[PDB]
């Protein structure tokens, strides 16, 4: 629903998160292996998208988007 | 000492007796020490034949008697209703809870003597003070209000 | 090693209401810095947030987690009504303790104290 | 056995007197009238009102105040540094330190009570074995500074030194019920 | 001239009151003591947020409870008509009728404040 038009949005988050070194991040860099972030880290991941896309992100949704892409297929299936 | 000094003195006095005469305590009492101080107000010793008269509002208040134990609990709003008093503006600290923590001093949840928190201007001793040993303290406090030098010092600066 | 849950059969089951608590809080203090009127920003309360979750990151026992959500809940409905003070929500930053010094050699010229 | 504050509903019929009566009353707030005669007679009454401080409460010889130290009629100490004051002081308000004196005697070299710990309850004076520490009678000891009550063995001794006149017959008047 | 006099004189002396309490005594502005006062702690809330008025429906009867007092004040000069009947009906009957409205309103329970 707008598929890459969401993808610009979802990486213009991550960049503005801090702790993601902006040349690394890629649609498929995982948070953890790759980034090196943590759980909590990507709590606040999922918070900012929960901002930008404005709806709700149950707990049991959130704790699988573990890198970029996911979150783009979970939000298209909105 | 020059006719401008004695002129500066006499307004000291003027001033001075003014705030003496008419001492306005917050309602503000924490226990035991505060039924005491209710028997100050009582008849027998009628604190208002002196012009000490109690307001409710910080803003409208001169002295605070703390009368009673301060807890850490209640230290905040102690300060914050001390903070809004508007100046000059005086502390009695009654009681030897509010003097250093009296029979609660070892305590967890309890200020070892409310001038950790306010400036005190008279400490009166007792568990309770009597009213008669608060009214001292009151009349205490109204001779130090009468050697303030406040008008003699701005003129010597 | 047989013990009853409290709410948590599992440390996995545990922290997901960790992971909620986070999120309640991290939602919280920008309303908290602006109703209290704080003087620090909202990146600095989260970053203090963020250090008292990892205060208890070491805990493994079920529990443990689920009293530790529990108080951690409470902390937050005090915040959240403003029955915490300013002072109250201060005093998590300890802006007038001087630290004890780490190193063998601070300590000894200190005092006696290990 | 019991009693009723406000069951009073034996409920009557009414009279055109009693209704004119309870109309009356309503209408020219006669019980309203019966509060201000209350405050009126108060007017007329003599104040309780004492002229403090040329005029002073009423005390009695228990009362407990300003703490002191006694003597003998020598001029000796009594207190010979046993420590029962101190041992039951719920307030924990009394430090003593003692050693032999010059002379040999069993004397304290450090006796402070913390006024603003203390609790003025006078368990001291009853515990001391020799009337030693003993609260006397004065109340009138305000001070400008918390460090000014907290006194030593010198300020206590002063005290005694003070108020022995008063304190000795307020002794007389009272031991025999101790 | 002489009511624009004494009122302005009365103007003059509030005001002047005014400057001196602002500018004779000695200041001393910092943020806790220029903090709203709430018994000590702080306010959970603006005091501007909306403040019920249980007794809205009284409000808006005063409202036409003081024009039918205005249709009344009238009446020393009007006792001195001739037509002493007529006035005397239209008196009875204005009154009346605003008893009658009052009346109805404490039947529809329209004085008890809403809970
Ligand atoms: C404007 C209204 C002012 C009217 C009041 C002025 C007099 C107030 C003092 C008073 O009456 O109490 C006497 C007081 C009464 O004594 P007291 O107040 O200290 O003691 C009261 C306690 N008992 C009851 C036990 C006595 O006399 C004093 O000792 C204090 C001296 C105050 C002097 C006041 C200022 C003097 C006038 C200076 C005018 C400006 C000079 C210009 C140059
Ligand atoms: C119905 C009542 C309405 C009227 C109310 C009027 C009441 C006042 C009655 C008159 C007395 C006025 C005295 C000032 C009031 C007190 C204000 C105050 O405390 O400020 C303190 C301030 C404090 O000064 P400061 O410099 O020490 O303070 C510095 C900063 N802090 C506070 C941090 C220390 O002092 C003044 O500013 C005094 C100024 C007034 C000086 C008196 C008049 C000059 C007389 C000179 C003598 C002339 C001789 C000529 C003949 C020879
Ligand atoms: C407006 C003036 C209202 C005058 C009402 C009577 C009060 C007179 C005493 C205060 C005078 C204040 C003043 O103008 O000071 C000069 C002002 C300073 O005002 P201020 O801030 O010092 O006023 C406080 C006065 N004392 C110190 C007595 C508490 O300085 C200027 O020149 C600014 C113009
Ligand atoms: C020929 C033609 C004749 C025609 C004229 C007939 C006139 C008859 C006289 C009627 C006078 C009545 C005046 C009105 C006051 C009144 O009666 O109202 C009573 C009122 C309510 O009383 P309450 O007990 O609450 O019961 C409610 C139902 N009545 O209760 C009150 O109002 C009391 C309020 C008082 C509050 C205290 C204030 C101080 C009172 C002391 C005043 C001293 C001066
Ligand atoms: C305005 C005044 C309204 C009309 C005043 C007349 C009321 C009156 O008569 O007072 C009656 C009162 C007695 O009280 P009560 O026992 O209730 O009377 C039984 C009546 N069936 O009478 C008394 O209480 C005795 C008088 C004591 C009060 C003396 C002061 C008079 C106060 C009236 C002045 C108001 C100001
Ligand atoms: C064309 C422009 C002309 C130049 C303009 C310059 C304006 C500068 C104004 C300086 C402030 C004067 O205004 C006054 O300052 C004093 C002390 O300074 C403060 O006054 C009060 O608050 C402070 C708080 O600590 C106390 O220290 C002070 O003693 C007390 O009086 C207030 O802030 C104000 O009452
Ligand atoms: C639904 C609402 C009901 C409430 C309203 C009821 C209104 C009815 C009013 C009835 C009373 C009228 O009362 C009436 O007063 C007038 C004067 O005012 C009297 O009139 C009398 O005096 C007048 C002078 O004023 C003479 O000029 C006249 O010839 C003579 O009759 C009448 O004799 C009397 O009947
Ligand atoms: S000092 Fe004594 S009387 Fe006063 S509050 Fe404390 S315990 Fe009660
Ligand atoms: S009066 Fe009571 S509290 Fe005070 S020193 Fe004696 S024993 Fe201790
Ligand atoms: S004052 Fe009395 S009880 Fe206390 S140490 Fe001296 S002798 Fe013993």
């Amino acid at each position: 629903l707008t598929l890459d038009g969401i993808k610009d949005r979802v990486l213009y988050v991550l960049k503005l998160y801090d702790k993601i070194d902006p040349e690394k991040l890629s649609v498929n860099s995982h948070f953890m292996k790759d980034l090196g972030l943590d759980s909590l880290d990507q709590v606040e991941i999922i918070m900012a998208m929960e901002d930008e896309f404005g709806f709700e992100i149950p707990d049991i949704d959130a704790e699988k988007l573990m890198c970029p892409q996911e979150i783009v297929d979970y939000i298209a299936d909105k | 000492r020059s006719r401008a000094e004695y002129v500066v003195t006499k307004l000291d006095d003027l001033i001075n007796w003014a705030r003496r005469s008419s001492l306005w305590p917050m309602t503000f009492g924490l226990a035991c020490c505060a039924v005491e101080m209710m028997h100050m107000a009582a008849p027998r010793y009628d604190m208002d034949r002196f012009g000490v008269v109690f307001r409710a509002s910080p803003r409208q208040a001169d002295v605070m008697i703390v009368a009673g134990t301060l807890t850490n609990k209640m230290a905040p709003a102690l300060r914050k209703v001390y903070d809004q008093m508007p100046e000059p503006r005086y502390v009695v600290s009654m009681g030897s809870c509010a003097n250093g923590g009296g029979y609660y001093h070892y305590s967890y949840s309890v200020v070892r003597g409310c001038d950790r928190i306010v400036p005190v201007d008279i400490y009166v001793p007792g568990c309770p003070p009597t009213a008669e040993a608060l009214l001292y303290g009151i009349l205490q406090l109204q001779r130090k209000i009468k050697r303030e030098q406040k008008l003699k010092i701005w003129y010597r600066r | 090693t047989s013990v009853k849950p409290i709410f948590s059969r599992d440390l996995n089951e545990a922290k997901r209401r960790v992971r909620e608590l986070y999120r309640a809080w991290y939602r919280e203090v920008p309303n908290t810095v602006h109703l209290m009127q704080l003087d620090i920003t909202v990146k600095q309360g989260r970053d203090k947030v963020r250090e008292m979750f990892m205060k208890n990151a070491h805990v493994t026992d079920p529990r443990v987690v689920d009293l530790l959500v529990i108080k951690g809940k409470m902390e937050l409905q005090e915040t959240i009504k403003v029955w915490k003070q300013r002072t109250h929500v201060m005093r998590f930053f300890h802006e007038t303790e001087t630290p004890r010094p780490k190193d063998f050699l601070s300590k000894f010229y200190m005092g006696h104290d290990p | 056995t019991y009693k009723y504050v406000n069951k009073k509903e034996q409920e009557s019929e009414v009279d055109m007197k009693s209704a004119t009566d309870n109309a009356a009353r309503i209408l020219m707030w006669t019980e309203l009238i019966r509060g201000l005669g209350m405050t009126l007679s108060y007017l007329f009454r003599e104040p309780a009102t004492i002229n403090y401080p040329f005029e002073k409460g009423p005390l009695s010889p228990r009362f407990r105040g300003e703490h002191a130290l006694r003597r003998y009629p020598s001029g000796e100490e009594r207190c010979i540094a046993c420590k029962l004051c101190e041992a039951i002081c719920p307030a924990q308000a009394i430090t003593i330190e003692a050693e032999p004196r010059a002379d040999g005697s069993r004397r304290t070299t450090r006796y402070d009570i913390d006024m603003t710990k203390c609790i003025y309850c006078g368990f001291c004076q009853e515990a001391c074995p020799v009337d030693a520490i003993v609260e006397g009678p004065n109340f009138e000891f305000s001070t400008e500074t918390h460090e000014e009550l907290l006194y030593n063995k010198e300020k206590l001794l002063n005290n005694g030194d003070k108020w022995e006149a008063e304190i000795a017959a307020n002794i007389q008047a009272d031991y025999l019920y101790r | 001239m002489n009511l624009y006099t004494v009122i302005f004189i009365n103007i003059l002396l509030s005001l002047t009151l005014i400057l001196v309490a602002f500018w004779l005594p000695q200041m001393n502005l910092y943020s806790e003591k220029a903090n709203p006062y709430e018994c000590g702690f702080d306010p959970t809330s603006s005091a501007r947020l909306p403040f019920s008025m249980k007794f809205f429906l009284v409000a808006i009867t005063f409202l036409l409870f003081d024009l039918e007092i205005a249709l009344l004040l009238p009446l020393p000069w009007a006792i001195q008509t001739i037509k002493t009947s007529t006035m005397m009906i239209m008196a009875f009957i204005l009154v009346t009728i605003l008893s009658l409205g009052l009346a109805y309103e404490w039947t529809q329970k329209g004085l008890e404040w809403t809970e």
